RNA sequence: CUGAUGUUCGCCGACCGUUGACUAUUCUCUA
RNA sequence: AGUAAACUGAGAGUAGAGUGCUUAGUUGAACAGGGCCCUGAAGCGCGUACACACCGCCCGUCACCCUCCUCAAGUAUACUUCAAAGG
RNA sequence: CCCCACUAUGCUUAGCCCUAAACCUCAACAGUUAAAUCAACAAAACUGCUCGCCAGAACACUACGAGCCACAGCUUAAAACUCAAAGGACCUGGCGGUGCUUCAUAUCCCUCUAGAGGAGCCUGUUCUGUAAUCGAUAAACCCCGAUCAACCUCACCACCUCUUGCUCAGCCUAUAUACCGCCAUCUUCAGCAAACCCUGAUGAAGGCUACAAAGUAAGCGCAAGUACCCACGUAAAGACGUUAGGUCAAGGUGUAGCCC
RNA sequence: AAUAGGUUUGGUCCUAGCCUUUCUAUUAGCUCUUAGUAAGAUUACACAUGCAAGCAUCCCCGUUCCAGUGAGUUCACCCUCUAAAUCACCACGAUCAAAAGGGACAAGCAUCAAGCACGCAGCAAUGCAGCUCAAAACGCUUAGCCUAGCCACACCCCCACGGGAAACAGCAGUGAUUAACCUUUAGCAAUAAACGAAAGUUUAACUAAGCUAUACUAACCCCAGGGUUGGUCAAUUUCGUGCCAGCCACCGCGGUCACAC
């Protein structure tokens, strides 16, 4: 993230159904996404990640819900 | 207790003795490749389908409701004999009441004959032995009976229960006896199923039809299926829209042990999945929602162990770097780290990294779901990941689509179609995107082509052929252009030395150097090829190489050789 | 006359204690 | 200014231990006048992009990384227009 | 940047180029000083009427298109990506290789006296070394905590031993960036602050003129007094704050940790 | 943008963008009891199967309507003149409404500024050289519209002799495709339409049902979940984690005492 925040924010690059590759933030603690998998992305920019304007929807297609605690 | 209530639909408890009504037997024709399974089936079906096949290989499991002359009805499941379709044979054995094992007399027991027998034992289904091809020379029925004894199949002649009927499906000789034997055993089994109540069944095939939509061929096991019945099968439910037979004619009812294609599926069931009837569509969706949730919990628990591993490693690297200094004020730790941050220069690796050349991405599209599972099991027998990696981008059932072309272009993959078509729009789009659609019709053909693409990815295997050998004798220091050039005087013993061909230096068996001569000069004259026994002074391009009195030099010719994939699929 | 350089920071909802239980100031002993 | 400088004694603390420290005394100077040039203070101003405040802030060149855009050789593909006409 | 030499150029003629902080950053014409004057600053506030121009910052006096004697040019002039600000004017303070004025009184310079820096030793520190403490550590550490370490002191190191233990336990364990206590520093300063009042259109803020013009002020410090030999000098005293300055190892103690 | 609110700074004032609070719709997550009603493919991509136009003493009439879709797009409105059609037949007219003539009629871009024959007179021959345009011509792009409804389209070539080719943008259904996903129901009883002189016949128009929290109304002895709880902005206890893991509409939070994970 940009100053003053410090963290390793889990992101991924995904080609959309329109044919535009974009960087998408993966919310929640812990994910298991991998290459070739299908995800649904929504809007909502990551405030501290410059240029990150897409967010993966947890619990749709291959991205599952965060595992409790 | 905030846990999801169980809303699953389960199999009905075993039918009461009163309810049980007699039903037709289900029979499966199991055996090895080209042992006559389809030819035998054709004689009883009274239709010829063997000639009307691609390669004369059965690659599908079909249930045909044959009506015997006595008036009985039997359902014949014609299973494939090829090694690829092991799953299809197991599924047939799980819905069958009798297994008709076709062991050819000429060849005898084979690898897939033993596999067919094993599937029967696991299913615990009586086996009826049919020794086909009895006409041809070397057709010994007795040898087949003896060999089967080793595999726990005991014929009546040897005191066993299995009934062996010698037959010749090509000439229709003795086939009546096998039909009589099958009817006799079915009556002994006393097969009965309640014909009323919620329908039970099993899916034999599931495929996508462009006009009729998602279609599953199934066999009824309990109850009667009618139009408007709500069905659940795994994560897919349906409301029966159309019921048709093998010939496509609509059937109003599907009594137990009947083959019936069913339309109206909101999702495509997996092959072999049990079918259950539910009260209503909202109940069906409730049952499916509870099966999807259970699958998500099982995946979630698996994902948790993987995530806990990634999160435990990171916390160690974080505690280690923090405990590098004491529990001092963070302002000091960043300042003390600033001292070691002034010594730090890392390079960020590109977020998007290049796929290596030795990586084959494949899209698998098939006509039926069982055909796709067969190809996917073959892709799970890949063991040469070191030389080249095989990635499965996407698999599905149906014709090649734009998404398959887009997924192939995204990952630079190759689309493999199995008994599927690609239209001009899809084929033209692939040309623009550079995707390679590889439509096949036979499973041994699609695997051979899969191996040819893997071989291409492999690295070219250089072949080193020794050209000559020469032993050094005297070392000279020549002054040319104000540069001291060490010259190795050598005597060619066996073979010849060529300026183009690469060289290597040998010291008492050790390999010191590998490269090409900078200058080959003999008797103050440059000679490209020195014959055996010719004296030649040798100077290397590497000045660090030290030349002794007894060093050896072996010349060689390097030729790149096409490397073939080590992966063998078992056939 | 020459006189270069020095990584980082501002908002919370506070403010009652009281105090009294002893009952008796009128001795001496007596039976 | 009884200052600096030089000389002498004592005390604290130890069983003992300092060329240290605290303290009493003796002898006993030179310069003190100019200057605002240098470094600061005060008063009254001026300037300010600094505000944990000049040890402040700050511009450009020269990497990795990420995002988007433009130019562009050759070539390919697709789309658009024709008759809204003439003999 | 300073010094010297010299060219394009500045000049004339004839063509071009068409740009300036081309800004008096204040449009032309008519009218008003009436008020509701009036964000601030600047060069007082407005009315009628017309034309021109402007609409977050940056990209951008850029790209592309078009025009032009222009060809590293000029005019017209966007978008995508990015940011949650940019901006204008102020208040207070700091700072200025900032101005003027007056000064420094062991003191800024030129001066005065004796030293340190070189030698040996004594002693502290840093480094190196050792199985072998800790703290101080620019001014404001460095014969410093120590008006004091052969054992002890002692907190360190190695080995051995004890476990309700000198203690209704213990810990010199972490944290002085949680603190009390006791102090350094500006201070070789004179200023801090309650309660009111007034000014600024009731903004952050500000509040002196003695022939006085909005300040009154308890309290604290300076001062005064007291100690020493005076009323002198030296001591002592020296507020509020500054450096998260020093000290958890004087003692106590919040928080966290240890309890064979 | 309002009765407004938060956010530029060390602080104040001004200006300014961004965001917050309100109301709808779609989609996703999680969750969901019943009844009534309304509405209901992402796509002018490709479509299996069934049905959707007959009537009637033969002729005619109808299938040119209804239904569908939104690709294209100032053919929709007013006036003038005036066919076809209805009033059995002429109505010596009314009603309805084409073609033609006149007028009016979307948005964005002027970095689309010139269009290039776009005019007029004459019976004709022919003559004149004009016509539109910074008050926006010409041009490119976008979009069904002004909703008792209207316009346009009907697989494509604007058209449809011809050609490509073999047509669900009729109902139901399906493949592909999209974040987007209704039944392969019944009946001509009502209304509407077609046909008949008529009794009547036909009609996936339509009617009565099926499916779906998208909405509205009502209700229920049993039965409530989603989001939020630092400020804006209603509302937190005990722990864990220690600038890590994470959160955030905005400002921001987390570096060992977190009302923000
Ligand atoms: N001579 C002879 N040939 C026979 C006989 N039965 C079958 N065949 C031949 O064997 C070949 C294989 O026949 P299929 O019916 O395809 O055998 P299958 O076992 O069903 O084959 P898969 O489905 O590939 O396993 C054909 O060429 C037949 O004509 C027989 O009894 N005699
Ligand atoms: C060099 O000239 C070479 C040396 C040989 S040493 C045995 N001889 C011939 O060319
Ligand atoms: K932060
Ligand atoms: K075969
Ligand atoms: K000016
Ligand atoms: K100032
Ligand atoms: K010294
Ligand atoms: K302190
Ligand atoms: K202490
Ligand atoms: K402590
Ligand atoms: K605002
Ligand atoms: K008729
Ligand atoms: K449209
Ligand atoms: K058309
Ligand atoms: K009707
Ligand atoms: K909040
Ligand atoms: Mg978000
Ligand atoms: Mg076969
Ligand atoms: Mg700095
Ligand atoms: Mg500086
Ligand atoms: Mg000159
Ligand atoms: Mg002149
Ligand atoms: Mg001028
Ligand atoms: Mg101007
Ligand atoms: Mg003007
Ligand atoms: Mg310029
Ligand atoms: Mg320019
Ligand atoms: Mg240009
Ligand atoms: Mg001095
Ligand atoms: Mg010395
Ligand atoms: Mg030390
Ligand atoms: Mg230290
Ligand atoms: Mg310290
Ligand atoms: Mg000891
Ligand atoms: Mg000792
Ligand atoms: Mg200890
Ligand atoms: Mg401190
Ligand atoms: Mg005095
Ligand atoms: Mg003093
Ligand atoms: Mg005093
Ligand atoms: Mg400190
Ligand atoms: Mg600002
Ligand atoms: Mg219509
Ligand atoms: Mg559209
Ligand atoms: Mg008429
Ligand atoms: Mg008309
Ligand atoms: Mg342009
Ligand atoms: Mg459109
Ligand atoms: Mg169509
Ligand atoms: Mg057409
Ligand atoms: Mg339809
Ligand atoms: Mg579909
Ligand atoms: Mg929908
Ligand atoms: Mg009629
Ligand atoms: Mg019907
Ligand atoms: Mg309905
Ligand atoms: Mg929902
Ligand atoms: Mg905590
Ligand atoms: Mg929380």
């Amino acid at each position: 993230p940009k100053k003053p925040n410090s963290a390793n924010r889990k992101c991924c690059r995904v080609r959309l159904s329109t044919g535009r590759e974009a960087v998408c933030f993966i919310p929640g603690e812990g994910h298991t996404l991998q290459e070739h998998q299908i995800v649904l992305v929504e809007g909502g920019r990551t405030q501290d990640l410059p240029g990150v304007k897409l967010t993966v929807v947890r619990g749709k297609y291959d991205c599952g819900h965060v595992q409790k605690k | 207790d905030k846990v999801r209530k169980n809303k699953d639909a389960v199999r009905r408890p075993q039918a009461d003795p009163a309810l049980l009504t007699p039903r037709s037997p289900v029979v499966t024709i199991m055996g090895h490749v080209d042992h006559g399974k389809t030819t035998l089936l054709d004689k009883f079906r009274k239709t010829q389908v063997a000639a009307v096949e691609t390669g004369g290989i059965t690659q599908h499991i079909g249930a045909f409701l044959v009506s015997l002359p006595s008036g009985e009805k039997i359902t014949f499941l014609d299973t494939p004999g090829h090694a690829a379709f092991s799953a299809m044979r197991a599924r047939g054995a799980q819905v069958t009441d009798i297994v008709v094992l076709v062991v050819a007399a000429d060849d005898g027991v084979m690898k897939q004959t033993v596999e067919s027998i094993q599937h029967a034992k696991d299913a615990q289904v009586p086996i009826i032995l049919a020794v086909n091809k009895c006409d041809k020379a070397e057709a010994d029925p007795e040898k087949v009976k003896k060999e089967l004894l080793a595999y726990d199949v005991v014929c009546e002649d040897y005191g066993g229960d299995v009934q062996a009927v010698p037959v010749s499906a090509l000439t229709g000789d003795n086939l009546m006896a096998l039909a009589e034997a099958t009817v006799a055993l079915a009556e002994m089994l006393e097969l009965k199923a309640d014909p009323n109540g919620p329908v039970e069944g099993t899916v034999i095939e599931s495929f996508t039809d462009k006009g009729r939509g998602l279609v599953t061929t199934a066999i009824i096991q309990r109850g009667t299926l009618r139009k408007g019945s709500v069905l659940v099968a795994g994560k897919c439910w349906a409301k029966v829209r159309l019921m048709f037979d093998e010939n496509g004619k609509t059937i109003d009812e599907a009594y137990p042990s009947m083959p019936v294609g069913i339309t109206g599926w909101r999702d495509l069931p997996s092959a072999g999945e049990e079918i259950l009837e539910v009260e209503s569509e909202p109940r069906a969706r409730e049952v499916v929602d509870w099966r999807k949730y259970e699958q998500e919990q099982e995946k979630g628990q698996e994902d948790l162990k993987i995530i806990e591993e990634k999160r435990k490693e990171h916390k160690e690297a974080h505690q280690k770097a923090r405990e590098k200094y004491g529990h001092l004020l963070w302002k000091k730790r960043s300042i003390l780290r600033f001292l070691e941050r002034k010594e730090q220069i890392p390079l960020k690796p590109k977020e998007k990294r290049e796929r290596d050349s030795n990586v084959l991405s494949v899209i698998i599209k098939g006509d039926v779901d069982g055909s796709v599972e067969a190809i996917l099991n073959i892709i799970d027998t890949y063991d040469a990941s070191h030389e080249c990696e095989l990635e499965l981008v996407h698999f599905g059932v149906g014709d090649v689509s734009a998404n398959d072309v887009n997924l192939a272009e995204t990952f630079d993959g190759v689309i493999y179609g199995f008994n599927v078509n690609a239209g001009n729009v899809i084929q033209q789009s692939a040309a623009k995107k550079g995707v390679k659609i590889k439509l096949h019709k036979i499973i041994y053909r699609l695997v051979e082509d899969l191996q040819e693409e893997l071989s291409s990815r492999l690295p070219c295997a250089v072949e080193e052929h020794p050209v000559g050998e020469a032993s050094i004798l005297a070392t000279f220091s020549v002054t040319e252009g104000k540069k001291k050039v060490p010259v190795a005087g050598c005597r060619v013993q066996k073979g010849q030395l060529e300026k183009q061909k690469k060289f290597k230096l040998t010291r008492n068996g050790h390999v010191i150097w590998k490269g090409s001569l900078t200058s080959l000069k003999h008797h103050k004259d440059d000679i490209s090829i020195v014959k055996t026994g010719m004296d030649c002074g040798l100077s290397l391009d590497e000045d660090n190489m030290e030349f002794q009195v007894g060093d050896r030099i072996v010349c060689y010719e390097e030729k790149q050789i096409q490397a073939k994939t080590s992966w063998d699929p078992g056939f």
